[PDB]
């Protein structure tokens, strides 16, 4: 937890980026919030989920 | 959809009543359905927006979601200041709508009040959203609708059975009449009349209007028999499917066509749910693996052409 | 979504000019430790956590907030580009 | 390695129905039945109607009988079961499934009585029979009735069940998951290594490239242009700083 | 394993509640049962019938009355009091206006132990000349209680009407995963709870989580009749 | 002609090695190939799999065997029938080529057997790939089985004329992207021809 | 990296004929080419999930 | 009205409970919050540890033995065994098998405070002359703990299994019309309990209701806030 904490407290503010290819319309590039979570797997929004 | 979706049962049969009172025990005794456009004196309500007098929205809800009411019914309102006849949804979606902006004053003020809302009333909304209000107010919006939504359709559970397409009574009907215009056509092959073009073009065009006296018939059976069927919901609220897709998975699926490009002259009849003949499904097979290279090809030429326009209004 | 995005696009002209601004500003926010700013203790962008809450160390953040109040003056040809590094280096270490 | 289906991980059907395994859920709140049986995977009712695969549907349908049949059944291709057998396999199922109810020492429950009765309303049982008739004519459907484990409340309209043979595929999430921050570098140009095992980042396409353009992310598109990615001082003038 | 349970309420009427972190799965065990009884029981005032001059039929309308008798009713049925002695589980309030007025539900006669709680509601307006005159019936239970259930007439014309017995209007709660240190799986369970005013969604909960523990207390004495 | 074998599970090299590629050293490239040598031909049937081929850009280009399909010492392929006089199932088992095909006229599977003899006035077969309706003496052959319309995966598909190629092209494919399992378990509804 | 097993299934002794499966493959069970499973589907959207 | 309760038991695997008359709907209510809990936190053993003299791994092959080790773990994760005392934490289970014979749970080395509930659960089949010796520890803990995320030490090779607590294989519940009370549409709740051996049903439904009136009265008093 010395880690899985602080990593979080170096996260909060600043958000990252996620592509889908191919990439067509720029909004197949948004910028989300990093929320760590369990597993290998990445959760996106069911909405903009169009877009890409 | 679902919720907003206002229900209207027939087996009432549309009577007449001098008093309240006649209708009431109507109902009770089952001699009339509760959303079914009844007369009562000199004016018609449905016994639902009799049965049901709420002062405010919390007391529809209270009432129904305690059981006793159905979730889309008609009923008589006071939403915001004024009496309404419409459903316990109905107005849960203005509610969740100003609740997510902040004052429902505006909401139900941009909103449509009467029609259940499938894709486009939606949309609209977004679009009225973003531009009247701000942006973040609409991000809210957007995710109101999306939490409240999804719950909503987890809540219906609503499911695809082999008998949630019923193919119109009139297919076997509708069909075998072309089936007597064909020999028909064929009795004029031999009579000098028709040569072999102008055949294959009565008969081509035969089974081109074959096609419409099944797919109306399709669409009319989910109108008036089952408004509540899954497949036809589904497509039309705009949740998934289109109406040819339906048309296949219904009515009749119709000519094919040979991959020398020519269309076949031959009638497929049977649906998806009815299931294909080895010949109909080969028949098929040929323009439909056509049509994979068809798109999958052209995919290409879409970067071909994309990457030549940046290259020219760039700067 | 950035609460304020509404104030702050109908702020500046253009788009971009939004970016400049809170750029630039976080930049001098880190590189002075927020010991610049325009913010009272209880407008400090604070950073819950199961530890202790402090202030959010993020700068875009702390520019965001800082522009929202409008305390902040921003333009093109403001000030000689000389003093303002060399007095904005001074005041604090 | 004994992999275990993870979260994510590919899973499809013999219908070709494609899809990732999104967030398992626990035995608890899952929508049983009143044997009290959870079904074990809750599968989306949309892409049927537009990919128009209604195979996994009566696969589906004869696999609610051959739960309480066991009866393992072979359909040829292009000649098989058709609706009238399934049919009467589901009454058979019925007859003695209801029966084990009417045995064991219970009835009608008060959430089915609901469900029979907002469904009679739509017209999906034929009105004037009794709740074992309707609930005869559901379950013979495909279609029967669930409580959700979570409320106890059961479902508004009935939903189809049973039994499927589903598939676990090639692509595991395990293997195809990856990620970096300063690895080898291409001897030629200093742009870094590709693919997964190089142990590298991915690229940016002149797609790429033109949608932050687009945007107008001018030093996002630089920090993929220098910083990030074949720059000799800067990356290292970056890990030193940000360290 | 240690829960934080906490209130921020506004007023008597709107309240909420955070009862965070818990284990996976237990939030919604307390989330419906909670729910389903706090606007199932909880009693309290909940007018029934209502009884006026000149106006037999719940249709024909009352001249000198800007409104018509079903506004009359929905007003009446918007309205809250409550009885101060346990005894009394039923009371009649009674009013009557004449001339041109704004009549109130302050304007409402007095009663026993009675107090309204809503002072200042509409509940009609008098034109002039207007002679109105009504006495209303109040008891008191739970759940709700329509005007086809309760087949109340103290008088030869009375009007039942429906009866807005729970205090509370609508909870729809939520869980969310919350993260503490490690394992994701964790319940943040809150809660919304609205409140006429008969007493504050703190009291109205407190009442529910009694209405449980009793409930589940009822677990005590087996009766072996083994098949 | 030669790559990794496919050992992703036993039926997958089953099918790996029944696949017919158009491509390689002699053959043709994803260049010359437009429609033609995608499109499925008429005399296809029994012979090539219609439905089963990679997703991609490569759809047509590369399908499989039919799974009665047999291929002579001169390369072409034969697909197995049934000679049949007047209304009588012979038990003789023709394996006809694709020219020999298109001479005569060949019945279905579906067809109306009563007691080896035909049954109805007007049954389904067919002439150079031609459905039109037959008598039950102008009938000269008839079809072993729908099984050889398809190939090896595309038949392990119960309830497959209710859906659609597109679908049944990933619902074969994937079997072979298929992995074992420790506990695995066979349909409870099946073709058969496991 | 998909193994290669081979269940037995016979006795410690008793009599068979010609062409009877005494074992497994990878995919097999009992001689009926297995991939995957069986299980309880249900049809119905949940939670958007 | 006081509540009908009565418990019907079948041995250690079967029960049911009756609880009528009751409120309108709330035998939900009742009903499947307890369920819930009932399937979850209701601690039980189904093993942890494993160890057998010649094995290196969990595919390895022993000779005179008809499954892989894995598969005798498939049988290891079904086995039940009972603890006769409530204070401990563990145990060591012992085995040993030679000749032509089946070996079963029954086949274990009995000792003190230990019970076996289903001593016909097949194990492995030893052919001729085959020589098995094998232990494991069954500890005992509460909810689903994979193998992976548990360690064990024991030994050279000490191979971990998953952990199926839950001695509760199903539960359901039914809501029908009770003839026992005054009024009409209530309900008679019958919750129908299905468990192996290491606990009776009705203790079951006990501690259940004990975990659930703890979590209950977690609604203590608050921190006031409003703004």
């Amino acid at each position: 937890d010395e880690v899985w904490d602080a990593l979080e407290e170096v996260i909060h503010g600043k958000v990252v980026l996620l592509n889908r290819a191919p990439t067509l319309h720029r909004l197949g590039i948004q910028a989300f919030q990093p929320v760590l979570v369990e597993g290998q797997s990445i959760q996106l929004h069911p909405l903009v989920c169009e877009a890409f | 959809y679902y919720i907003t979706q206002v229900r209207k049962e027939k087996k009432g049969a549309g009577m007449a009543f001098a008093t309240p009172e006649e209708a009431l025990a109507a109902y009770e005794r089952g001699e009339v359905a509760l959303n079914a456009p009844i007369v009562v004196a000199g004016r018609e309500t449905s016994v639902g927006r009799l049965k049901f007098v709420f002062a405010n929205p919390d007391e529809a809800l209270l009432a129904v979601a305690h059981g006793l009411l159905d979730l889309q019914d008609v009923v008589t309102v006071r939403y915001l200041g004024r009496r309404l006849e419409t459903s316990p949804g109905r107005i849960l979606f203005a509610r969740i709508v100003g609740e997510a902006v902040g004052d429902e004053k505006v909401a139900q003020e941009l909103i449509q009040m009467d029609v259940p809302q499938e894709k486009n009333s939606l949309k609209d909304l977004v679009y009225q959203a973003f531009l009247r209000l701000g942006m973040e107010k609409t991000a809210r919006l957007l995710d109101a609708l999306k939490y409240y939504g999804f719950t909503l359709s987890t809540t219906s559970g609503i499911t695809i059975g082999i008998d949630d397409a019923v193919i119109p009574e009139e297919k076997q009907r509708y069909l075998e009449e072309a089936d007597r215009k064909l020999r028909q056509i064929e009795q004029a092959y031999e009579m000098g009349f028709l040569t072999d073009r102008e055949r294959y073009d009565q008969v081509i065009q035969l089974w081109t209007e074959t096609t419409e006296k099944v797919t109306q018939a399709v669409f009319k059976n989910f109108e008036e028999n089952y408004p509540f069927n899954p497949l036809y919901v589904m497509a039309q609220s705009g949740a998934r499917g289109n109406p040819q897709q339906i048309r296949q998975l219904c009515g009749m699926r119709g000519l094919m066509q040979k991959p020398s490009g020519e269309t076949f002259e031959v009638p497929v009849r049977s649906s998806f749910r009815e299931g294909l003949t080895v010949l109909e499904y080969f028949i098929s097979s040929h323009g439909a693996r056509k049509g994979g290279a068809d798109t999958a090809l052209r995919t290409a030429d879409s970067g071909y052409l994309t990457r030549k326009l940046v290259d020219v209004a760039h700067e | 979504a950035e609460p304020g995005i509404d104030k702050l696009f109908g702020m500046v002209d253009s788009k971009y000019r939004l970016t400049v601004v809170v750029a630039k500003r976080a930049q001098q926010l880190l590189r002075h430790r927020f010991k610049n700013t325009v913010l009272e203790p209880e407008e400090r962008p604070k950073m819950r956590t199961l530890e202790g809450l402090y202030d959010d160390p993020n700068a875009v953040t702390w520019a965001m907030k800082e522009l929202l109040t409008g305390r902040l003056f921003f333009g093109e040809n403001l000030v000689p580009e000389d003093r303002l590094q060399k007095e904005m280096e001074r005041l604090y270490p | 390695q004994k992999r275990k289906l993870q979260v994510g991980d590919k899973l499809a059907n013999r219908h070709g129905n494609k899809g990732v395994v999104a967030k398992i859920l626990p035995v608890e709140d899952m929508p049983h039945l009143p044997d009290g049986t959870p079904v074990d995977v809750i599968l989306n009712p949309l892409g049927v109607p537009s990919r128009m695969n209604l195979g996994q549907i009566l696969e589906t349908h004869l696999g609610l009988a051959g739960y309480f049949l066991g009866q393992r059944y072979i359909s040829p291709v292009f000649d098989g079961a058709t609706e009238p057998e399934i049919k009467e396999l589901l009454a058979e199922a019925f007859n003695l499934y209801f029966g084990k109810r009417q045995g064991e020492g219970f009835g009608v429950d008060k959430r089915e009585k609901e469900v029979l009765a907002r469904a009679e309303k739509l017209g999906l049982v034929s009105p004037g029979k009794s709740p074992e008739e309707q609930l005869k004519e559901l379950f013979d459907l495909g279609k029967v009735v669930l409580y959700d484990g979570r409320t106890g409340e059961p479902f508004e309209g009935p939903i189809v069940v049973g039994q499927m043979f589903i598939m676990k595929l090639y692509h595991m999430v395990e293997d195809k998951m990856h990620a970096r921050s300063t690895g080898p570098y291409s001897l030629i140009t200093q742009q870094p290594l590709g693919g997964k095992a190089q142990f590298g980042g991915q690229r940016f396409g002149e797609m790429e490239v033109w949608a932050l353009e687009a945007y107008g992310a001018a030093h996002t598109l630089q920090e993929m242009l220098t910083i990030k990615s074949d720059d000799i001082e800067g990356r290292n003038a970056a890990y030193q700083a940000i360290i | 394993k240690a829960p934080v349970f906490t209130a921020t309420t506004q007023g008597d009427h709107y309240g909420e509640f955070v009862l965070e972190p818990l284990e996976r799965g237990f939030g919604v065990t307390l989330g419906n049962p909670l729910r389903r009884i706090l606007l199932s029981s909880i009693p309290g005032t909940a007018v029934t019938s209502v009884y006026i001059e000149d106006v037999l039929h719940e249709f024909s309308t009352i001249p000198g009355v800007k409104e018509d008798v079903v506004e009359i009713i929905l007003n009446l049925k918007e309205l809250v009091v409550r009885f101060l002695d346990p005894k009394m589980a039923s009371t009649t309030l009674i009013l009557r206006a004449e001339g041109p007025k704004e009549v109130r539900a302050g304007d409402f006669t007095p009663s026993a132990d009675v107090e309204i709680m809503n002072p200042d509601l509409h509940i009609a307006t008098l034109e002039e000349g207007g002679k109105l005159y009504m006495e209303v019936r109040v008891d008191r239970g739970v759940g709700y209680v329509p005007a086809e259930r309760h087949g109340i007439k103290d008088r030869i014309n009375a009007i039942p009407v429906d009866a807005i017995f729970s205090p509370v209007r609508r909870v729809a709660f939520q869980v969310e995963d919350t993260r503490l240190g490690q394992r994701t799986d964790l319940d943040k369970l809150t809660l919304r709870i609205w409140t006429d005013g008969s007493v504050t969604p703190l009291e109205a909960l407190n009442q529910a989580v009694a209405i449980l523990k009793e409930h589940l207390n009822y677990f005590a004495n087996p009766e072996a009749s083994l098949l | 002609l030669s790559q990794f074998k496919d050992e992703t599970n036993p039926l997958s090299s089953l099918r790996h090695k029944r696949r017919i590629s158009a491509l390689g050293p002699g053959g043709l490239t994803r260049e010359r190939a437009g429609f033609d040598v995608r499109d499925v031909h008429r005399t296809h049937y029994g012979r090539i799999c219609p439905v089963e081929t990679p997703e991609g850009a490569n759809i047509g280009l590369i399908t499989s065997l039919a799974a009665y399909a047999r291929v002579d010492a001169l390369g072409f392929i034969r697909t197995p029938y049934r000679r049949v006089k007047n209304g009588v199932v012979t038990e003789e088992v023709v394996y006809m080529t694709a020219s020999e095909e298109d001479r005569y006229t060949i019945a279905q599977a579906n067809t109306p057997l009563e007691g080896d003899r035909i049954a109805t006035d007007r049954v389904v077969a067919r002439r150079r790939g031609e459905p039109v309706i037959v008598a039950p003496e102008e009938v000269e052959f008839m079809d072993v089985s729908p099984k050889q319309v398809f190939s090896l995966n595309t038949n392990l598909i119960p309830f497959l004329e209710h859906d659609d190629a597109n679908r049944a092209l990933m619902g074969s494919n994937m079997q072979t992207q298929a992995v074992p399992l420790i506990r695995a378990q066979a349909p409870v509804v099946m073709t058969g021809l496991e | 990296g998909t193994a290669f097993d081979q269940r037995p299934r016979v006795r410690v002794g008793q009599r068979v004929k010609k062409g009877d499966l005494l074992a497994d493959g990878p995919a097999s069970e009992e001689g009926f080419l297995a991939l995957g499973q069986n299980v309880l589907v249900a049809i119905m959207p949940f939670d958007g999930y």
